[PDB]
């Protein structure tokens, strides 16, 4: 073996993967047992069952009961592999409590301190004199009485990454803890074995020595000397160096002497992965928030999430209209869209995404790239023409019948889009991009001013060219974001740049390459499901007029329900024109479409409309 | 055969060895010093003071009184040194093995540690013992 | 009442200087509680380390007090629980099994090999501080291996056995007619609080957070009883509070207790469990906003202890005590660490600064001012010394 | 940074006085390089001369030290190169042509009879000064004999063959952390500089003449190499440097130097080929320019070690010497020389006068501006770390 050096082998596979052999034998036996081939066909079904995490232990052996129960010994059997202990439990009493305060209540001052009753059961202390006696008083005692909070809030909740830097911190420090004290026993034994050294041959074989030794907290030697040999064979030592210590503590001080060297080399060899382990853990760890929104929000933008938090809405709004209190409830959710210059910016990244992803043929690019601007554009009532010179001034200072895209109420202000699930997933994600812009732009001048003000650290955002210039900071978020939507930047100089630059206070763009990533495929899905094309096709046959009447909004409730099934929900999304009011309403199917009766009357002629037809 | 390359890794862990020795002595000796700080001081004055003078018998007084007083701290010191010493003593015959059976193997090669030969310059010295012993010839 | 403001760095005021005797035990740091328990004697000899290569050791006397007696240490527990504690051993301790339970020593306060020499050690550091400073030999007396403000007269809570900064007190009030003391620890400081409740020749002050947290006491309302009433002052804060904040409570209610209360000497809980990085606290404070308040209660002149306590990450509360041990000589300490021993626990970076993270703050304005404003209400009866 | 002044009367400062040890050994004087060489050892004997006749061996301790020997020598040097030194002589030079050759002997620096005896008593007497400022016995200690700067670890360069400032030096670092060494001979102190390049704990201060001269090196840009960079400072100047500019050149630096490398031992060389008159160098320098140099270095109170160095004119060096020494003892002399037995050399007034000439003085306050703008510059990377407690040096 002298001329090849040496490999790292691949692994040894673990025990518990390769016995299986004995066990082989009984399932013949119950297969016998059971003779027929459809009931062990249904033990083999409940079997796998259970090897998928479907069912649970207890329930699994009353089903093999239904079965196997008939026999005794392979019913214990079957029993004792699976590991089911008996539940030999009919007779159980609830037992009290022994402690909370079976003893402690009488005249009560104040909160959280009450009198101790009045009994000789004065036990008497030595050092006081009459001052301390007068001074330090005996009569109250303070017991905690966790009285409600009268309040409410959430609890402080460790990061994932202060964790391994505490446990770090722990096993270094009982690392110490061991060296020290081999060091320090070697130091007794060695005093104990130079007394013993220089003696006369007679006065050796009767010597002594006490347990203690002179260590005043003995304990850690035999601690020490059991860890050095074992926790089997190191009592036998440690009393043979109780009767024997003048031939047996050479032999146990020669080999403290070397776990003292090796224990130490040791503790060497794994600072250096405790080390290298340290620069990436440490810095992470002071972005509670970026690193906490991150998760939730990475968890929380899903169909569930938002679909249960309209109708939570919904549910403790009609159980408070059980209550008598409240008439009733008009709508569930609500935005307001003051800035409309932000819905072209949104597209400054939406279409931007598209330019790079590859998931996508080019030509139903351009089509999901007309679903947006045409969606838009007649939904929220800004210009096409608008979005066509945002567009190109953009790139300048950078530098069509929508059917076939996808293919009595006068003085019409308001307008109501009655949808399917997915517009109302994508609309939403539509709305959260833009509050969420909006408040991170708000507050821009003043970012303007924090950048500027701060006049001369991280150099590397120096050379990299991403430090924040007296520029407008709204508009270099816009660009960054760009950056990294294209990949013009990896995350972490993203991250770092804003966190410094801006504030701590934008940790909620830190993902928004992701959430772009939600509309792109959303929309998509728009055009590759008919039936929300039907919906979206009635939206805007309604919605192009300028005048109708209530019975044509039910006639359109009516069949845009003839796309959706009945298991299927309906929202109805609210628009009003004048100040971008956008409302939100959670319809169930044979209820009422629209806006709930003002007075009565009025749903007299729903009532004639909707049982007419 | 092949090269494991021991020396330069036992190097490297003497090198990593060596700092953490030393300081728990260097923190034992500032723990010493820490008694002798109003100690020392007002010695060296008197010192100096009787060195640069009915009274100067109570000065030689107080210095013996301060000397006696110092005295059991001064032997702390080379105790603590005397331990140190042997400790690094160990330290440096690890160290200066690795070292010479690093150089011994070929984990440094001796072309990269001697040099090269006949090095571009060095035509100068050729030249002139070349003319020296021609004309010593002549 | 409450006004918010920034936090301007620490300054050293060169008009009052004082000399301080920091008290220490070499043997401190060889009595391990446990193997997993949060609390370390270790921490202290850490600190130790630091303050021995930062020579502040030329600026102030080092000593070693006397470990305490139990003639003393029954000033304020009862003998049971003394003769209990120097008897009780891991060793016997099914023997014990019955008073094992009357005195709380063995659920989360263990048992291990020469507790009664920690105890003795602790005690005996701050009565000799105190002790010196009755005697006019120092201004400032430092001992790391006190503050352990849970134990009861009879009962051993929050891994405190011994209540030294009760003895310590006691100790102040023979030569003084009054005291304070400040708990700056993320924990109510319940024993020194219940010990000195219906007495006016001691006035507590907590800074705690209070809600579903150990141990459950310090309400708003507690004010102590009888002769001791308005005497007792808590303050309630909320998770996340940072410099400028905890600055804008602490330093009103510190003025206004020095203005009205009239002390003649002040004791001082550094706990470390109120930085940022801990492990059984969730404030935010760093490393200067801790520092501020020993600064801001030294530049008022008189008589003051300083006792440890808390905190259980070992390199933060290192660094925050050696910090606050060079400020007390009036300097201000370079942010390099030199080469001790305890090197590598100060990765990745190895310098004297404790960051604190963008943890939310939940303390509202409203919050501290109606707080600060009914406390200051409660103080208009303790103007008289 | 850098404004021209008047040149101010040298004047000693009472609030230190030092414990001067004068190192001379009667034997030194009777060596000589050859009939026409430049270098004469017996000027240092004339300077004796004057020392007792003025009074003022007096106030000082005046030794013979002993020789240094040969493995005293090679702390520094080669073997071979001190094995040639200790067996060439002005008769068997035929049988070393080759190490002659080798060695860089011949011409410039040729063999005469007591050359390794002279080369011995040149080192001793640095050796045992520096030891003697380590015991704590004397605060300044003076030897003219040595200061031979141009000699190389194995080389003869320049007059010079054994470099005994370095071994002073390295006798010096055996206690102290930080050493300076200044060097107003009028030539480049080059055998110093390359011997402590690549370290900080000796910093070296030239003040030369840069041009067609010698040695060739010194300039502004050669400041250290390794860890030694920014730990050697070059001041190359021009013809004419009168007292006035020289001395408005000279303190700024010393003082930069002593406020920010905080050294706690300084050797000064104070070489005699930049006087008026020498006949090898060029500037223009009086007897109380050349002398403030002196008076300045020791204004600061930390052990100095004086040396020799050139002066070619033995008259010069002489009396220039002797003037110095006065000053370390806190005395100005009289002009008016006493009767010695070397009572020529000093026409033709015979006085303790060195007298400038009207030569043009070829620098001006921009140069000089420019050179100590980047001395001051590069000189702020040399100071020590915030946490090192020093012995307040
Ligand atoms: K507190
Ligand atoms: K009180
Ligand atoms: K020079
Ligand atoms: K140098
Ligand atoms: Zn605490
Ligand atoms: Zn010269």
């Amino acid at each position: 073996p002298s001329i090849v050096p040496v490999v790292p082998e691949p692994t040894e596979p673990i025990e518990n993967n390769i016995s299986l052999n004995e066990e082989v034998t009984f399932f013949e036996k119950a297969k016998r047992y059971i003779g027929n081939k459809h009931l062990y066909t249904e033990f083999l079904k409940i079997l796998n069952l259970y090897s998928q995490d479907i069912l649970d232990l207890d329930d699994l052996v009353e089903k093999v009961d239904f079965y196997l129960g008939s026999n005794k010994e392979l019913f214990t059997w079957f029993k004792n592999f699976v590991g089911y202990q008996e539940k030999t439990k009919c007779i159980e009493n609830i037992v009290h409590e022994k402690h909370r305060l079976d003893l402690d209540l009488c005249e009560a001052f104040g909160p959280s301190y009450k009198r101790l009753p009045k009994s000789d059961t004065f036990m008497p202390c030595s050092g006081r004199d009459d001052m301390c006696w007068e001074v330090l008083n005996d009569e109250w005692v303070g017991h905690p009485v966790w009285a409600s909070e009268d309040s409410g809030f959430i609890a402080h909740r460790k990061n994932q990454y202060e964790e391994t830097l505490f446990k770090i911190e722990e096993e270094r420090h009982e690392y110490d803890f061991y060296i020290e004290s081999n060091l320090r026993t070697i130091q007794c034994l060695e005093t104990i074995v130079n007394k013993i050294e220089n003696m006369t041959e007679n006065e050796k074989a009767n010597f002594k020595l006490p347990p203690g030794l002179g260590h005043t907290s003995m304990t850690i030697y035999k601690k020490v000397i059991r860890k050095v040999y074992d926790k089997e064979r190191g009592f036998e030592i440690i009393d043979a160096l109780h009767e024997h210590p003048a031939v047996t503590a050479p032999v146990v001080l020669k080999r403290l002497k070397q776990k003292d060297e090796e224990w130490r080399r040791a503790q060497r060899e794994w600072n250096k992965v405790w080390r290298e382990l340290e620069q990436k853990v440490f810095f992470k760890s002071l972005d509670h928030l970026g690193l906490t929104f991150k998760q939730a929000d990475k968890k929380l933008l899903t169909t569930k999430q938002l679909i249960s938090e309209i109708s939570s809405i919904k549910v403790d709004q009609t159980n408070k209209k059980i209550h008598w209190l409240t008439p009733k409830p008009k709508s569930q959710l609500d935005f307001d869209f003051p800035d409309k210059n932000i819905f072209y910016d949104i597209l400054c990244l939406a279409d931007t995404f598209i330019t790079h992803t590859t998931a996508y043929s080019n030509p139903d690019k351009e089509r999901l790239k007309d679903l947006l601007k045409y969606f838009i554009s007649l939904f929220f009532s800004i210009s096409f023409e608008k979005i066509e010179e945002s567009l190109y001034s953009h790139k300048q200072n950078v530098s069509m019948s929508l059917l076939d895209i996808l293919h009595i109420i006068q003085n019409r202000s308001i307008f109501n889009l009655f949808a399917n699930t997915n517009i109302y997933i994508f609309f939403r994600h539509w709305t959260t991009i833009y509050e969420r812009l909006l408040e991170i732009k708000q507050m821009n001048e003043r970012v303007t001013k924090e950048i500027n003000t701060r006049s001369t650290l991280s150099s590397q955002l120096s050379e990299m060219g991403l430090d924040f210039v007296g520029e407008d900071a709204y508009k270099q978020v816009l660009r960054l974001s760009r950056r990294l939507i294209n990949g013009d930047l990896e995350h972490q100089w993203f991250e770092e740049s804003l966190r410094q630059a801006y504030n701590n206070k934008a940790f909620k763009l830190y993902t928004i390459d992701k959430v772009t990533q939600s509309l792109v495929k959303h929309a998509h899905t728009l055009m590759t499901d008919a039936k929300t094309a039907e919906i979206m096709a009635l939206f805007v046959k309604d919605r192009n007029a300028s005048t109708t009447s209530a019975k044509d909004q039910i006639i359109y409730r009516l069949q845009v329900r003839s796309h959706m099934s009945n298991t299927e929900n309906m929202f109805r999304i609210e628009f009003d024109k004048r100040t971008l009011h956008v409302s939100i309403q959670y319809i169930a199917l044979d209820d009422l479409t629209l806006k709930e009766p003002k007075a009565d009357e009025d749903k007299w002629k729903y009532y004639v409309t909707s049982y007419a037809l | 055969p092949a090269n494991l390359f021991p020396g330069l890794n036992d190097i490297t862990d003497v090198l990593e060895e060596f700092p953490l020795a030393t300081s728990r002595y260097l923190t034992l000796l500032h723990e010493i010093d820490a008694k002798c700080v109003h100690s020392m001081p007002n010695l060296n004055e008197r010192i100096d003071k009787f060195l640069k003078k009915q009274t100067q018998v109570r000065l030689l007084n107080n210095i013996n009184k301060i000397y006696e007083e110092l005295m059991p701290s001064l032997e702390e010191k080379m105790h603590v040194s005397s331990i140190m010493l042997d400790n690094l003593d160990r330290l440096t015959s690890r160290l200066e093995l690795a070292y010479e059976v690093a150089i011994k193997n070929t984990e440094i090669p001796r072309g990269l540690r001697l040099g090269v030969d006949n090095h571009p310059a060095m035509h100068l010295h050729h030249e002139l013992m070349e003319k020296i012993e021609s004309k010593s010839n002549s | 009442v409450y006004e918010a403001t920034p936090f301007d760095p620490i300054t050293v005021k060169p008009s009052d200087k004082r000399r301080v005797a920091y008290f220490y035990d070499a043997d401190v740091g060889n009595y391990a509680y446990g193997a997993g328990h949060p609390m370390k004697p270790h921490r202290i000899r850490m600190a130790h380390s630091l303050i021995m290569n930062y020579g502040l050791y030329k600026k102030m006397e080092i000593y070693r007090a006397k470990p305490a007696t139990k003639q003393e240490m029954c000033q304020f527990h009862t003998d049971e629980y003394i003769d209990f504690l120097s008897r009780v051993t891991p060793d016997n301790l099914e023997m014990f099994k019955r008073e094992s339970v009357k005195f709380n020593v063995g659920d989360d306060c263990p048992v291990f090999d020469g507790l009664y020499e920690y105890c003795s050690i602790s005690g005996g550091g701050s009565m000799e501080g105190a002790a010196r400073l009755n005697r006019g030999k120092c201004d400032v007396a430092v001992n790391y291996a006190g503050g352990l403000h849970h134990a009861k007269k009879s009962e051993a809570s929050g891994f405190c056995y011994l209540n030294d900064i009760v003895l310590g007190i006691i100790e102040l009030l023979r030569y003084h007619p009054r005291v304070l003391y400040i708990d700056i620890d993320v924990h109510h400081g319940d024993g020194v609080e219940e010990a000195f409740y219906t007495t006016d020749r001691v006035m507590t002050c907590s800074f705690h957070k209070y809600g579903e947290f150990f141990p459950g006491t310090g309400e708003l309302r507690d004010i102590g009883v009888g002769a001791g009433k308005n005497y007792a002052v808590n303050v309630p804060l909320r998770d996340g509070i940072d410099d400028a904040t905890y600055r804008s409570v602490f330093e009103p209610v510190i003025k206004k207790i020095m203005e009205w209360y009239q002390p003649s000497a002040v004791v001082l809980q550094c706990g470390g469990d109120s930085l940022s990085g801990d492990r059984l606290g969730c404030f935010n404070l760093s490393m200067e906003g801790h520092a501020n308040c020993v600064n801001y209660v030294k530049s008022f002149g008189i008589p003051m202890m300083v006792v440890g306590g808390g905190g259980y990450t070992m390199r933060n509360v290192a660094r925050t005590w050696c910090f606050e041990t060079g400020l007390l000589n009036n300097v201000v300490l370079d942010k390099d660490l030199p080469y001790n021993e305890y090197y590598e626990y100060y990765g990745p970076d190895y310098k004297l600064s404790v960051r604190p993270s963008n943890m939310f703050n939940v303390n509202t304005p409203e919050y501290l001012d109606k707080v600060m404003t009914n406390i200051f209400a409660n103080l208009e009866n303790t103007k008289y010394a």
